[PDB]
């Protein structure tokens, strides 16, 4: 393939899964859709 | 279904020209979103630990293999489109090393990915239907079948749409350029198909 | 409403981290799409020439001024995000000029 040139579609594992910034940081990898950061 | 929730819009919207297809991909994304909501609903009344199911299946090699296989040469198309838009035609050098260029290169790297898209909603998700569907005639988990029938209808509409799109674009080339792509990316297409 | 139908998704999805906002922007785009359909419906029973209304309003300066004003420094964000993702941190030189 390649050597991870830049941002990817979604990561292979978890990064934080609960406490990421609003619209900056790692991409989305799984939609839990039950526990969110803002009600 | 989460691996293709946001992918088609962010991967195809910057390239689609006719808006009548942009509306369709928007509705596709919305339908996928409704699917995710329905899955979260059906899992919210089975196991009392919804935070315990996203531990293995989140990064299980059994599924992670095919996940990476479907994601690698699908984000390749997105990054190549970004390169093409940020550099244009003609060779360049992106900070040192030279940057390649290709007009037809922005077709195969897309078209083959679309093929994956097809099998992403034609076979791999289509067997799981029957796997989770045999518990229908025997009286048990009828709510699962009731909620999965609509998802099956939706998946079938997705299949019809994507197969029509492929047969219209990949076959019967309107523009006189993708015929070379159909000729070259033919045997490797069957190879990757049998591999999947 | 057509100037913001496809813009928010293609401009915000590559940056949003939490998926619970990606779902919301998807629903926003879908709702905008339904709005466009309803507009096409309400115009399909007023004037017998739906192909004659998309002549002036398509490129009327009265609306084109604000259209360009809202589009220029909105696609600037998209192109700058593309630059940031394709180059990363640190200064560079995109084929010649730095």
């Amino acid at each position: 393939l390649y050597f991870q040139m830049s941002y990817s579609t979604f990561p292979k594992t978890k990064n934080d899964a609960l406490k990421e910034p609003m619209f900056f940081g790692q991409p989305v990898n799984v939609a839990r859709y039950d526990q969110q950061k803002y009600e | 279904d989460s691996i293709q929730g946001r992918s088609p819009n962010v991967a195809l919207l910057p390239l689609v020209s006719i808006p009548e297809l942009e509306t369709w991909v928007e509705t596709w994304s919305f339908s996928e979103t409704i699917h995710s909501r329905s899955y979260t609903h059906i899992i919210r009344n089975i196991v009392n630990d919804p935070s315990v199911v996203f531990d293995d299946i989140v990064e299980n090699e059994y599924i992670t293999a095919r996940a990476e296989d479907i994601a690698c040469y699908y984000d390749d198309l997105i990054e190549y489109t970004q390169y093409y838009n940020l550099l244009g035609e003609g060779v360049h050098n992106v900070g040192g090393k030279p940057v390649t260029v290709s007009l037809r290169g922005l077709k195969k790297k897309l078209y083959l990915c679309l093929m994956c898209v097809n099998v992403l909603e034609a076979i791999r998700f289509y067997v799981s239907f029957a796997c989770s569907f045999a518990f229908a005639e025997r009286e048990l988990m009828e709510g699962n079948a009731k909620i999965i029938k609509d998802i099956a209808r939706d998946e079938a509409l997705h299949l019809t749409g994507t197969q029509h799109m492929l047969n219209l674009m990949r076959s019967g080339v309107d523009d006189p350029e993708m015929a070379e792509i159909a000729a070259e990316l033919q045997d490797e297409c069957f190879q990757l198909f049998k591999k999947a």
